C-alpha cells in the first residue's frame, strides 16, 4: 500500500508506489521525518513513481523512507474555528494557542465555480484614500491589485486597507501572507491584537480575521500552496456561510515565483524570463477561484511585486487581466515624497465607467488624468527652460496639476509609526469636491 | 519480425553495470565468501571531477548529510538519486579516485557555535585557520536551522548604531533588521560594514552585558590577502574580542563558499538565541550565489536566468530570515544581517540583486559617481530605504533627521538646474547651498566611526543654520570645529537622556555660538 | 578483483555487461556453455510473446518480472552465471539488452580463437 | 552494437536445447499465476504511461491520427499532438488530476470538431464548443473541423465592401473592409476590447437596416480572460441586443492550456459557417497573445524545441493558419466574407516582440492604441 | 547638446581645469618612442603630486 522515497533533489521528492499510485495533487505524509513533512503529488513520472513538492524542508530524507498516501489533497481546517488563529500551509496552528476547531476539513484544491454562478454587480468600495477613490475606485466584490517594486509601499497600502475597509466590515477577513517577510507578519499580528481584530483566549470567536502565513523562509512547496490554503478559508465563508469575505493576499508574485523555483526540477524546460511554461495557467487557476459568486462575495486585495519596477515582466503582466482595479505604485512618485505612491496615469479600474460611478465623479477623475498627462507633456520644456515660455495659457495648467499631485498624497493611520503626522480618512463626497 | 522489438535496449538506468556486477561476481564459485562491497552505510565513488563525486551505494544517507571520503576529505550528500548520490566535495577532488570508499558520518552539516568562537578566524565549515589551535569552549550546532516564526519575534525597536552619519540619520537601522549594502565595485560596501563592526567595540565598553553586540564577518569569495588585512585591522582596533571571522576565500571549494554564510549565521545565531545581540555581515552574497550556481550546474540541475538555479531565491531568503529580533519569551536576543550585493554598472535589475532587495528590509545604495564627487560614504539618499525606518532611530537624531531628509529632498530636485550660477533665484539658491551644507556634513572618513551623540549635534549644527556662514568647501573642518570646541558634557547628557531635552536645546544653542567656525 | 582480462576492449553499458559476463565465465571455464545459452534465449524470445512482454511492456511490474524469470530458470542445468545474469537484467528492466549483449559476447568469443 | 552483426541473429544459432524445450513447458504456469498482477496489453487502445502538467504520454494507440481527439476513461478528452515511436503525447482538455498512470485511453477516431450552424448563434460556448451559458445543449447545429484549410488565391475576391466599426477614428482613418484582418494592437488598458465591442454593437444597429445578406454575424473569442469579464460581456451584449448575432467562445484563464489554444480555431469554424453560406462574419480574437502563451505551454511540456522567448518554431504557422481563414470569398463561392480582429497586447509599446511581430506580418494593418494618447483625453486612443 | 557657452562660470572653470588634467595625465612612454618619436619621461612621485 505505502510508498517509499526513491529520489530527493532539493525540495522535489520522487516517491515510488508498488501498486496503486496516488492521484495528482494528493497529499502524502512521510513517515519517520522529524518535523511533519508533507509532500503533494505534482506528476506521475511513469514507472510507478510520482514526483512531489515538499511543504517543509527535505534535509533528513532517506531513500527508502516510507511515505503514506492520504487519499486526498492537502486538507485544512475551515470555519469559525480558524478566526483569530494563524495557520500553516498544511493547516497547522503556528500561533501557539492550541489546536484549531474544525467546522469542516476542506481540501485546498478546487475548481473555479462556473460561468453560470457569476455575479455581474459593480458597486463601489469606499476606501478612504484620495488617489484610490478618485482615479481608480475599487469594486465591492472584485479583485484589486497593488503593483509595485520593492520599497514603494504596497505593504503599507495593504495595511491602510486592512484598517480602513476590513475594520468596519460585516463579514470576515482572511489575510494570506504568501511569501513575504516573517517580521511584518508578526507586525500584522500584533497590530490586530491591540486593535481588537484578533481576540485571544476565550474571546477567540469574536475575532474577525484568519491569518495564513507562508513566509520567505519556507520552501517553494509551502509558498506555492499557502495562497490556496488562505483561499480555502475564504471559500468556506463564501460558499457554506454565504457572506462577504475579504481576502488580502500579500505578494501574489511569490505564488508564481515559488512554482518557478521547483519547475525545472519537475522536468519542465524553461519558458521566458525564468518562469515555468505553466505560468499563466498556474496563476489563472488560482485567481479564478477568488470570485464573487451568487452565494457570497470575496473582495480581494492582492499586492503584486513587480521585479525591478518592470511591469513588462510576465509575472506582473499576466495578473493584470485577473483584476478589476489595478493600483500601480510608482518609484517616480515616491522620489517626490508623495505617499501613497500611486501612479495616477497607470492605475485603472473597471469602476471608472460613468454608468457605474456617475458622470460627476467620472469627469473629475478624467479631468485630473487630463491635467496630469498635460503636465507630463510639458516637463519636456519646463524642466529644460524654466516655466517662462508658455504665455500663461498652460503656465496655469502646471500650477493646477502641481497642486493636484500633492493633493493626491495622503497621511496614513498606519504610517503614524513611520512619520509624525496623524492618519486621515477622506470621504468619497469630500474627495470629489476637493479635486 | 518479432526480434526488432528488442533491437535497441531501453535502459532505465545509467549505472547498470554496477548492479549486474553485484550479481555476476558472486556467481563465481570461489567468490561467495564475503568478497562483496557494502552499500548501506558505505559507498563507492563512480565519477569524480569538478568537485562533484557521484557515489554508488550509501543507501541510508540523508539529504544534506555530511559524508567523509576515505582520503579524509569531507563532502555533503546533496543529490540523492535513484541509483547514486551526488556528493559535493568540501576540498580538492584531486585526492578522490574512482572506487574510493565514501563513509557517511550520520550528521547533517555542523559548525562549532559558542563563546569559544569569538576572536577566531574560521573557514566555511568551522575549522579555524588563524593558527591558534582548536576551538575550545564551543558545541556543534546545525547549519541549516529554520528561521524563527511569527510568534517567536517582536518588533524592532532598539537601534543598532553604525557610526556612519549617512546611515544613522537617513537610513536608520534597528537591532534585528536586515540592511542590504548594494553598490558597484570599490564604492564603500566593505568600509560601511567594517565601520559598523569597529563602532560596536566603541559601544560595547559603555553598555552593560545584555546590550553588547557581537559581530560576525562572513567573507565569501575574497582573497586571503583581504581577510588578513581585516583581521589586522580588527586586532589593531580591538574589535576581535567581539568578532567572529568566517572566511571562505576564493581558493576554497564552491561548496565551502556556499555554506559559509549559513555556517557564519549559525555561529551568530548563538548570540541571538541566548539573549545577546548579534551582527552578521555577509560580504559578497553575490559571490555566494556564484558558488551555488557552479555547484548546481555540475550537479546537472537545469539552469535559469543568468544560468542560476531556480532556488537561488530560497538560497538567500532562508539565510536572511534568520536575522530576527526575538520575543521576550525567547530571551529577547537579536541578529542583524548586513548582506552585501555587488552590482555591475549600477544595474540593480540583475537577478541576484532583485532577489535580495526584495528579501531585506532596507538598502544602503552606494554609487560610483557620488563616490568620485567626494561624497564618501557614497550613499544615494533617494534610492536608500530603511523599512524599519525611524521606529528604531536614536531620538534627538530623529528630531534633526526630518529637517535633513526634507532639505536633501529639495536639494536633489533643485539639481539639474544648478549649472547656471548666473541664474540666481535666492529661493532655490537658498536651498542649493543649504542642502550642500548637509551633503558635505554627511561626508566621513573611513575606519573612524562617530558616536551617535556627536553625529546628532553635527546635524543639529547644520539643520538649525549654525553653519550657514561657512563656505561649502570647509564644512568637514567646521564639523571638527563644532565637535572639538563645544563642552564635552553636552554629549554626556544627550547619551543618557536619549533625546535633546528642552533643558538642552537652549544649552547647546549657545554652545554652538561660542565655537569658531572656519568661514568668515 | 582478479578476473581474466578480456580479449578486446569494447563500448559502453551493453558491451560492458558482456565483457563482465565473459570475464566471469572465463573464471569458470564456461565460455562455450553460456555462449550457447545466450543463443538459446534469443530463439526463446522469438518463440513466445509472453516472454518479450517482460522486456518491452512498461506496465509489467518489477515484482512480476523478477519472479517469473527466477521461477522459470530455477533448474535446467543453466549456469549460475546466466541464472544470476537474468535476475540482474530483470531487476533493472534491461531484458531487451540481451539481444545486443550477445553480439558483444560473440566478438569476445571470436577474438578468443 | 552494429547492424551487420545484429541482423544475423534472426537466424537460429542455438544448436542445443536444454533451455528452449524446458522453459517453453514452464513459462505458461509462471505467467498465469500472476494473471491478476497483470494488465491486458493495449494495441489499439492506449494506456497512460505518465501524466503531469496537462500532458499525458500514452503507450499504445497504434492507429491514432495526428491531432485526433482521444478520450480517457475518466471522460476527459485529449488531443494526440505528437505521435512518437514509443508513445503518444496527448494534451488534456481539462484536469489531469483525474488521470492516473495506467488509465485507459480510447481514441474517438475524430479530428477535433465543433458545433457550427444557426443554432450556435446567441449562445456562450467554451473553447471546444460546449455551451457554458446554462441553457441546454446546442440545437439546430452540426459538427465541423477546427483545422479547416484556408481558402486559396482563386477562391478569393478583392476586399471592397466597407465593414463599419462605428468608431470615427477607425472608420475614417483606418477603414476596414469586409474580409480583412486588422490587428488591434497596444498596451494593456488602452481600449483594445472597447474598439472590438463597439464594432460588434454597431453590427446589431446595422443588421436591422440592411436586406438580410449584408448582415454581419459576430464572434467574440475570449482567450485567457476572467470568467467575470466574460459575464460582463454577456450582460453588455444581452442588454444591447447584440447577442442575436453574437457567438461567444470563452476559454478563460482557469481552463486548460489546450483549450485556450484551441478556442481561436473553434470560434473561427463557427465564424466560417457564415462566410461559406454567403453571409458575412466578423471575428474578434481577444488576446491572441494569450493563445500563443497557451501554445507555448503545451509545446515546452511536450518537449518541443524552443525558439525565441521560448516559443515553438511553428508559432508563426499557428497564427497564420488561423488568420488566413478570414477571407472575402469570390461570387462563385457565395461571395461571403469573414473579417478578423486579432488583439495583441504589447508590453510598453514594444511591437518588436516576437508574437507581435508575427501577427503584424500576417494581418492587413494595425490599430495602434497608445497609453499616452489614452490619458491625454484621446479615447479611442488610436495612434 | 547645448555647448560651452551655456554653463556657469563656476562650471566652465572646472571644464577648463579638467581638460587640463585630462591631458596632463597622459605621458610619453620610453617603450613607445620607437613608433611615436617623442622620448619617454620617468616622472617622479613628488613631481606629479606638486604638478597636479
Ligand atoms: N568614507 C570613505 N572615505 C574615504 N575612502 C573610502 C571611504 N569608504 C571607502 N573608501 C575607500 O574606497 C575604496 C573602496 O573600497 P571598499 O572597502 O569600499 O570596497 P567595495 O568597493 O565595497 O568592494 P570591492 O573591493 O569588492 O569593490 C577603498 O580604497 C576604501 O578604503
Ligand atoms: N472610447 C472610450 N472612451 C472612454 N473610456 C474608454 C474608451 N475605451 C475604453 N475606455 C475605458 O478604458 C478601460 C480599458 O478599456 P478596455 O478594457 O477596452 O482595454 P483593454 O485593452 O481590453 O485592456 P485589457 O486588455 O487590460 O483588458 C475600460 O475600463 C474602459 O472603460
Ligand atoms: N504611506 C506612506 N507614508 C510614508 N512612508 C511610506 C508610505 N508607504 C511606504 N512608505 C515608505 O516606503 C517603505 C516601503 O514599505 P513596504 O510597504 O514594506 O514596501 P513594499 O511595498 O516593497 O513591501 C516603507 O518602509 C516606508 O518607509
Ligand atoms: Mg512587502
Ligand atoms: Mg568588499
Ligand atoms: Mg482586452
Amino acid at each position: 500500500d505505502a510508498g517509499y522515497v526513491s529520489q530527493v533533489i532539493g525540495p522535489v521528492v520522487d516517491v515510488r508506489f508498488d501498486g496503486e499510485l496516488p492521484s495528482i495533487l494528493s497529499s502524502l505524509e512521510v513517515e519517520g521525518h522529524s518535523v511533519r513533512l508533507v509532500l503533494e503529488v505534482a506528476q506521475h513520472m511513469g514507472d510507478n513513481t510520482v514526483r512531489c513538492i515538499a511543504m517543509d524542508s527535505t534535509d533528513g530524507l532517506v531513500r527508502g523512507q516510507k511515505v503514506v498516501d492520504t487519499g486526498s489533497p492537502i486538507k485544512v481546517p475551515v470555519g469559525r474555528g480558524t478566526l483569530g488563529r494563524i495557520m500553516n500551509v498544511i493547516g497547522e496552528p503556528v500561533d501557539e494557542q492550541g489546536p484549531i476547531d474544525a467546522a469542516d476539513i476542506w481540501s485546498i484544491h478546487r475548481e473555479a465555480p462556473e460561468f453560470t454562478e457569476q455575479s455581474t454587480e459593480q458597486e463601489i468600495l469606499v476606501t478612504g484614500i484620495k488617489v484610490v477613490d478618485l482615479l481608480a475606485p475599487y469594486q465591492r466584490g472584485g479583485k484589486i491589485g497593488l503593483f509595485g517594486g520593492a520599497g514603494v509601499g504596497k505593504t503599507v497600502l495593504i495595511m491602510e486597507l486592512i484598517n480602513n475597509v476590513a475594520k468596519a466590515h460585516g463579514g470576515f477577513s482572511v489575510f494570506a501572507g504568501v511569501g513575504e517577510r516573517t517580521r511584518e507578519g508578526n507586525d500584522l499580528y500584533r497590530e490586530m491584537i491591540e486593535s481588537g481584530v484578533i481576540k485571544l483566549g476565550a474571546e477567540r470567536g469574536n475575532s474577525k480575521c484568519t491569518l495564513v502565513y507562508g513566509q520567505m523562509n519556507e520552501p517553494p512547496g509551502a509558498r506555492a500552496r499557502v495562497a490556496l490554503t488562505g483561499l480555502t478559508v475564504a471559500e468556506y465563508f463564501r460558499d457554506i456561510e454565504g457572506q462577504d469575505v475579504l481576502l488580502f493576499v500579500d505578494n501574489i508574485f511569490r505564488f508564481t515565483q515559488a512554482n518557478s523555483e521547483v519547475s525545472a526540477l519537475l522536468g519542465r524546460i524553461p519558458s521566458a524570463v525564468g518562469y515555468q511554461p505553466t505560468l499563466a495557467t498556474d496563476l489563472g487557476g488560482l485567481q479564478e477561484r477568488i470570485t464573487t459568486t451568487t452565494k457570497g462575495s470575496i473582495t480581494s486585495v492582492q499586492a503584486v511585486y513587480v521585479p525591478a519596477d518592470d511591469l513588462t515582466d510576465p509575472a506582473p503582466a499576466t495578473t493584470f487581466a485577473h483584476l478589476d482595479a489595478t493600483t500601480v505604485l510608482s518609484r517616480s512618485i515616491a522620489e517626490l515624497g508623495i505617499y501613497p505612491a500611486v501612479d495616477p496615469l497607470d492605475s485603472t479600474s473597471r469602476m471608472l465607467n460613468p454608468n457605474v460611478i456617475g458622470a460627476e465623479h467620472y469627469n473629475v477623475a478624467r479631468g485630473v488624468q487630463k491635467v496630469l498627462q498635460d503636465y507630463k507633456n510639458l516637463q519636456d520644456i519646463i524642466a529644460i527652460l524654466g516655466m517662462d515660455e508658455l504665455s500663461e495659457e498652460d503656465k496655469l495648467t502646471v500650477a493646477r496639476a502641481r497642486k493636484i499631485q500633492r493633493f493626491l498624497s495622503q497621511p496614513f493611520q498606519v504610517a503614524e509609526v513611520f512619520t509624525g503626522t496623524p492618519g486621515k480618512y477622506v470621504d468619497l463626497a469630500d474627495t470629489i469636491s476637493g479635486f | 519480425k518479432a526480434l526488432d522489438e528488442l533491437r535497441k535496449p531501453k535502459f532505465s538506468s545509467k549505472y547498470l553495470i554496477q548492479h549486474v556486477s553485484q550479481k555476476l561476481i558472486p556467481a563465481v564459485k570461489e567468490w561467495e565468501k564475503s568478497y562483496q562491497p557494502p552499500v548501506i552505510h558505505l559507498g563507492r565513488v563512480l565519477s569524480v571531477g569538478d568537485g562533484i563525486a557521484r557515489v554508488y551505494g550509501l543507501k541510508s544517507v540523508q539529504a544534506g548529510e555530511l559524508v567523509c571520503f576515505d582520503s579524509g576529505v569531507k563532502g555533503m550528500a546533496l543529490n540523492l538519486q535513484a541509483d547514486h548520490v551526488g556528493v559535493v566535495v568540501f576540498g580538492n577532488d584531486s585526492v578522490i579516485h574512482q572506487g574510493d570508499l565514501v563513509y557517511r558520518t550520520g550528521q547533517i552539516v555542523n559548525v562549532p557555535i559558542g563563546p569559544g568562537t569569538l576572536g577566531r578566524v574560521t573557514d566555511g565549515l568551522g575549522q579555524p585557520i588563524d593558527g591558534k589551535g582548536p576551538l575550545t569552549n564551543v558545541r556543534s550546532s546545525l547549519v541549516e536551522v529554520k528561521a524563527p516564526g511569527i510568534i517567536a519575534r517582536q518588533s524592532v525597536r532598539e537601534p543598532l548604531f553604525t557610526g556612519v552619519k549617512a546611515v544613522d540619520a537617513l537610513v536608520p537601522i534597528g537591532r534585528g533588521q536586515r540592511e542590504l549594502i548594494i553598490g558597484d565595485r570599490q564604492t564603500g560596501k566593505t568600509a560601511v560594514a567594517i565601520d559598523a563592526i569597529i563602532h560596536q567595540k566603541n559601544c560595547n565598553e559603555q553598555v552593560p552585558k545584555a546590550q553588547r553586540v557581537y559581530c560576525v564577518y562572513v567573507a565569501v569569495g575574497q582573497k586571503r590577502s583581504t581577510v588578513a588585512q581585516l583581521v589586522k585591522l580588527f586586532t589593531q582596533t580591538g574589535a576581535m574580542r567581539y568578532t567572529i571571522m568566517v572566511s571562505a576565500t576564493a581558493s576554497d571549494a564552491a561548496p565551502l563558499q556556499f555554506l559559509a554564510p549559513y555556517s557564519g549565521c549559525a555561529m551568530a545565531e548563538y548570540f541571538r538565541d541566548t539573549g545577546k545581540h548579534g551582527l552578521i555581515i555577509y560580504d559578497d552574497l553575490s559571490k555566494q550565489s556564484v558558488a551555488y550556481r557552479q555547484m548546481s550546474l555540475l550537479l546537472r540541475r537545469p539552469p535559469g536566468r543568468e544560468a542560476f538555479p531556480g532556488d537561488v531565491f530560497y538560497l538567500h531568503s532562508r539565510l536572511l530570515e534568520r536575522a530576527a529580533k526575538l520575543s521576550k519569551e525567547l530571551g529577547g536576543g537579536s541578529l542583524t544581517a548586513f548582506p552585501v550585493i555587488e552590482t555591475q554598472a549600477g544595474d540593480v535589475s540583475a537577478y541576484i540583486a532583485t532577489n535580495v532587495i526584495s528579501i531585506t528590509d532596507g538598502q544602503i545604495f552606494l554609487e560610483t559617481e557620488l563616490f568620485y564627487k567626494g561624497i564618501r560614504p557614497a550613499l544615494n539618499v533617494g534610492l536608500s530605504v530603511s523599512r524599519v525606518g525611524s521606529a528604531a532611530q536614536f531620538p534627538g537624531m530623529k528630531q534633526v533627521a526630518g529637517t535633513l531628509k526634507l532639505e536633501l529632498a529639495q536639494y536633489r530636485e533643485v539639481a539639474a538646474f544648478a549649472q547656471f550660477g548666473s541664474d540666481l533665484d535666492a529661493a532655490t539658491q537658498y536651498v542649493l547651498e543649504r542642502g550642500a551644507r548637509l551633503t558635505e556634513m554627511l561626508k566621513q572618513k573611513q575606519f573612524a566611526p562617530i558616536p551617535i551623540e556627536r553625529q546628532t549635534v553635527a546635524v543639529y549644527a547644520a539643520t538649525k543654520g549654525f553653519l550657514d556662514k561657512v563656505r561649502v568647501q570647509d564644512i568637514v573642518a567646521a564639523e571638527e570645529a563644532v565637535i572639538s570646541q563645544v563642552n564635552p558634557a553636552v554629549f554626556k547628557i544627550l547619551k543618557a537622556n536619549g533625546k535633546i531635552t528642552p533643558a538642552l536645546d537652549a544649552h547647546l544653542k549657545a554652545e554652538l555660538r561660542k565655537v569658531k567656525l572656519p568661514g568668515a | 578483483l582478479k578476473l581474466p582480462t578480456a580479449p578486446l576492449q569494447l563500448s559502453g553499458t551493453s558491451a560492458q555487461i558482456a565483457t563482465l559476463l565473459w570475464q566471469v565465465a572465463a573464471k569458470e571455464n564456461q565460455l562455450d556453455k553460456v555462449q550457447d545459452e545466450l543463443y538459446q534465449f534469443i530463439e526463446l524470445f522469438k518463440q513466445h510473446s509472453e516472454l518479450r512482454r517482460l522486456a518491452t511492456d512498461p506496465f509489467v511490474p518489477t515484482l512480476v518480472r523478477t519472479k517469473i524469470i527466477s521461477s522459470v530458470l530455477k533448474d535446467s542445468g543453466a549456469s549460475e552465471i546466466t541464472k544470476k545474469l537474468f535476475e540482474a537484467l530483470a531487476d533493472e528492466g534491461a531484458l531487451s539488452a540481451l539481444l545486443e549483449v550477445t553480439v558483444n559476447y560473440e566478438e569476445l568469443m571470436l577474438a578468443h580463437k | 552494437a552494429d547492424a551487420k552483426a545484429l541482423d544475423e541473429l534472426r537466424k537460429p544459432k542455438f544448436s542445443s536445447k536444454y533451455l528452449i524445450q524446458h522453459v517453453s513447458q514452464k513459462l505458461i504456469p509462471a505467467v498465469k499465476e500472476w494473471e491478476k498482477s497483470y494488465q491486458p496489453p493495449v494495441i489499439h487502445l492506449g494506456r497512460v504511461l505518465s501524466v503531469g502538467d496537462g500532458i499525458a504520454r500514452v503507450y499504445g494507440l497504434k492507429s491514432v491520427q495526428a491531432g485526433e481527439l482521444v478520450c480517457f476513461d475518466s471522460g476527459v478528452k485529449g488531443m494526440a499532438l505528437n505521435l512518437q515511436a514509443d508513445h503518444v503525447g496527448v494534451v488534456v482538455f481539462g484536469n489531469d488530476s483525474v488521470i492516473h498512470q495506467g488509465d485507459l485511453v480510447y481514441r474517438t477516431g475524430q479530428i477535433v470538431n465543433v458545433p457550427i450552424g444557426p443554432g450556435t448563434l446567441g449562445r456562450v460556448t467554451d473553447g471546444l464548443g460546449q455551451p457554458i451559458d446554462g441553457k441546454g445543449p446546442l440545437t439546430n447545429v452540426r459538427s465541423s473541423l477546427v483545422e479547416v484549410k484556408a481558402p486559396g488565391i482563386i477562391a478569393r475576391q478583392s476586399v471592397r465592401e466597407p465593414l463599419f466599426t462605428g468608431v470615427k477614428a477607425v472608420d475614417a482613418l483606418v477603414p476596414i473592409g469586409r474580409g480583412q484582418r486588422e490587428l488591434i494592437i497596444g498596451d494593456r488598458q488602452t481600449g483594445k476590447t472597447a474598439v472590438a465591442i463597439d464594432a460588434i454593437i454597431h453590427q446589431k444597429n446595422c443588421n436591422e437596416q440592411v436586406p438580410k445578406a449584408q448582415r454581419v454575424y459576430c464572434v467574440y473569442v475570449a482567450v485567457g480572460q476572467k470568467r467575470s469579464t466574460v459575464a460582463q460581456l454577456v450582460k453588455l451584449f444581452t442588454q444591447t441586443g447584440a447577442m442575436r448575432y453574437t457567438i461567444m467562445v470563452s476559454a478563460t484563464a482557469s481552463d486548460a492550456a489546450p483549450l485556450q489554444f484551441l478556442a481561436p480555431y473553434s470560434g473561427c469554424a463557427m465564424a466560417e459557417y457564415f462566410r461559406d453560406t454567403g453571409k458575412h462574419g466578423l471575428i474578434i480574437y481577444d488576446d491572441l497573445s494569450k493563445q500563443s502563451v497557451a501554445y507555448r505551454q503545451m509545446s515546452l511540456l511536450l518537449r518541443r524545441p524552443p525558439g525565441r522567448e521560448a516559443f515553438p518554431g511553428d508559432v508563426f504557422y499557428l497564427h497564420s493558419r488561423l488568420l488566413e481563414r478570414a477571407a472575402k470569398l469570390s461570387k462563385e463561392l457565395g461571395g461571403g466574407s469573414l473579417t478578423a480582429f486579432p488583439v495583441i497586447e504589447t508590453q510598453a509599446g514594444d511591437v518588436s516582440a516576437y508574437i507581435a511581430t508575427n501577427v503584424i506580418s500576417i494581418t492587413d494593418g494595425q490599430i495602434f492604441l497608445e497609453t499616452e494618447l489614452f490619458y491625454k483625453g484621446i479615447r479611442p486612443a488610436l495612434n
